[PDB]
RNA sequence: UCCUCCUAAAGAGUAACGGAGGAGCACGAAGGUUGGCUAAUCCUGGUCGGACAUCAGGAGGUUAGUGCAAUGGCAUAAGCC
RNA sequence: CCAGGGCUACACACGUGCUACAAUGGCGCAUACAAAGAGAAGCGACCUCGCGAGAGCAAGCGGACCUCAUAAAGUGCGUCGUAGUCCGGAUUGGAGUCUGCAACUCGACUCCAUGAAGUCGGAAUCGCUAGUAAUCGUGGAUCAGAAUGCCACGGUGAAUAC
């Protein structure tokens, strides 16, 4: 849906992401960001995604290619 | 040729000549196959007829039967038995005609089989087939009636097949070649 | 004739019955022609098999019938998998693109209920 | 008034404002004969068949059925065609 | 002052509009005009590729010159022949452009596929007396990008007021 020229992923992320690769298996931290891209070269981070007055874990999984971490997170409350 | 094809293969060479089994009345033997109609308590349809004799009457003249209840128990207010279904079970020759013509329309083309057919498991010996979708009509009219083929064809199978089939026959969609 | 249908396409014209068939529309039936070589303004009732028989290839070239719908399906099962937004309003029945719910949601709420 | 069981004591009979139920018909076939056949129920695969509609297989053996109450019957069937 | 989210929710109710329910019409080809406008942190013809939204140092213009800008209903055909349909496009799934650091919440589009309801709508109710109502296009404001709303301009152009 976004341009095929060019990915945007943020820098902090990306060396949120270099640096959870660094040290390997890691508890989940919190990230602020919702606006991002994910690669199957990276599949495999336990990142959490915030959305408001809650805090929920995301486990990213092999099927997911180019979606958003924002839309894993809901950030609406239905009864 | 289907029962020629029983008459021939897989039998009279090579377990006959090196290494023998006992018999060939022991050996499984395809019985008197069957395809049964299912309808509602309407009594006024000639379409399960219309079907059952088209395919019966395409090589032959004779009816199906009308089937009202082996049971003769029912739960609505008539104890009877209302005449609510179709019988044709295959016989001889014309059982071996019909199961080769089920063999040559669904087995040779691609059409039918989508993903895993199996889907609801118990063990014990049935498999009835319901295609829900016309496979073969002998008139010029492909389709009209209002039944799709939705009527089960029941073989009996004790779904084994263990020597051969493990060896090298299991069924699966893929058309090759020698 | 017909190829993999519920009813007879014929009587009409060509690309009325390549859209009749699922899964091809009236461009790709037009596409389907051209590459066939069969003109569009014939009517498909009194076609020779030969000319039918290219147009089975033409259309099993591309993606079937059948095939490509449980494509579709397997899709919004991958979607459901995910549990993304996507797939939560897949499976709330609410429309996913992103448009509005308070008036105006009746083709994915269906009939209205109190 | 009539029928069935128990009371009723292993022949018949046997009372009470004793304990339970039915009958005042039906059928020209639901009678006769000949020929044929065998249920209830349970476990499984398939078209709205869903727990129970119709097939096919297995278990079971009369747990069914008898035009209608109950009792005694009934496969050589008196049960079904 | 920030980073996310919400102002875009959704068992419902009401108001204003847009699209249609079709033959007065739908799809492919050809065809002659409009008026009013805006354009430099812009308008951007044209070269090239693509059955596409559209990708470069491309000229012209700060405006009777250049661009937006092919006007469309209509007129000639070929076809569809009164069907939930070559009517309508909602919704959904794939492959993308443009904008902006970044379109999941939460922009517009076109490339491909499906094609809900809809058979001219109850009680009730609204606008209009002539270039009017209807109907068909076009421009502007805010605007990084996003109008079926608003302002504004023209084409065809009624019926009836005893």
């Amino acid at each position: 849906r976004s341009l095929k020229k060019g990915p945007f992923i943020d820098l902090h992320l990306l060396k949120k992401v270099e640096k959870a690769v660094e040290s390997g298996d890691k508890k989940p931290l919190r990230t602020w960001s919702r606006r991002s891209t994910i690669f199957p070269n990276m599949i495999g981070l336990t990142i959490a995604v915030h959305n408001g007055r809650q805090h929920v874990p995301v486990f990213v999984t092999d099927e997911m290619v180019g979606h958003k971490l924002g839309e894993f997170a809901p950030t609406r409350t239905y009864r | 040729a289907k029962l020629h094809d029983y008459y021939k293969d897989e039998v009279v060479k090579k377990l006959m000549t090196e290494f023998n089994y006992n018999s060939v009345m022991q050996v499984p033997r395809v019985e008197k196959i069957t395809l049964n109609m299912g309808v509602g308590e309407a009594i006024a349809d000639k379409k399960l007829l219309d079907n059952a004799a088209a395919d019966l009457a395409a090589i032959s003249g004779q009816k199906p039967l009308i089937t009202k209840a082996r049971k003769s128990v029912a739960g609505f207010k008539i104890r009877q038995g209302y005449p609510i279904g179709c019988k044709v079970t295959l016989r001889g020759e014309r059982m071996w005609e019909f199961f080769e013509r089920l063999i040559t329309i669904a087995v040779p083309r691609i059409r039918d089989f989508r993903g895993l057919s199996a889907k609801s498991f118990d063990g014990r010996g049935n498999y009835s087939m319901g295609v829900r979708e016309q496979i073969i009509f002998p008139e010029i009219d492909y389709d009209k009636v209002d039944r799709v083929r939705g009527l089960d064809i029941t073989i009996t199978t004790t779904a084994k097949s263990d020597e051969e089939g493990r060896a090298l026959l299991a069924a699966f969609d893929f058309p090759f070649r020698k | 004739a017909r190829i993999a249908g519920i009813n007879i396409p014929d009587h009409k014209h060509a690309v009325i019955a390549l859209t009749s068939i699922y899964g091809v529309g009236k461009t790709r039936s037009k596409a389907i022609l051209a590459a066939a070589g069969i003109a569009e303004d014939v009517k498909i009732s009194e076609l020779s098999e030969g000319q039918i028989d290219t147009l089975r290839d033409e259309v099993a070239k591309f993606v079937v019938e059948g095939d490509l719908r449980r494509e579709i399906s397997m899709s919004i099962k991958r979607l459901m998998d995910l549990g993304c937004y996507r797939g939560l309003r897949h499976r709330r029945g609410l429309p996913v693109r992103g448009q509005r719910t308070k008036t105006n949601a009746r083709t994915r709420k269906g009939p209205r209920k109190p």
